[PDB]
């Protein structure tokens, strides 16, 4: 029931450094399925309560890998927030995955 | 919470160009008469 100055005076401090795309669903801790390495994603400024990604990211994917659900990070090395993409997608030779956004959001 | 992201395409940016060269060959000597039909001894009268 937080309120709109409420919610943005909250995700201020999240700030999420770090994203890691996973094969399947990730677990209460998500440490296996690992596909890709680790990459920076630079977030944006709360309004009306929810942060977006700011950069189009784009992660190596290796061969033979599928790609269904991701894991944000922060800078001490803690799973923030999982979720899954809207279009999975299977790597059958080396290629490049492109998110064009993530969006934290608390409206709902 | 939502989480939910979403998906772009894959756009990307390079520069090319193809280049060529060039280099003129000549081959001459200095002229020491040069071939003649009926090459035949004269006798030149005035």
């Amino acid at each position: 029931t937080l309120t709109i100055d409420g919610k943005n005076k909250i995700l201020a401090t999240l700030t999420p450094t770090t994203i890691v795309l996973h094969n399947v669903d990730p677990t209460a801790d998500p440490t296996a399925n690992k596909v890709t390495q680790p990459v920076a994603i630079f977030f944006s400024e709360p309004n009306n309560g929810l942060i977006a990604s700011e950069d189009t990211v784009n992660i190596t994917v290796p061969a033979s890998a599928t790609v269904s659900h991701f894991s944000l990070w922060d800078d001490n090395s803690k799973c923030v927030a999982t979720g899954a993409l809207s279009s999975p997608q299977f790597f059958a030779e080396e290629g490049i995955y492109v998110i064009s956004s993530v969006s934290i959001d608390l409206n709902k | 919470t939502r989480v939910h992201s979403y998906r772009g395409v894959l756009i990307i940016t390079d520069e090319l160009t193809v280049e060529a060269g060039s280099r003129v060959s000549l081959s001459g000597y200095v002229s020491d008469g040069g071939t003649s039909d009926v090459f035949t001894i004269c006798r030149l009268l005035d």
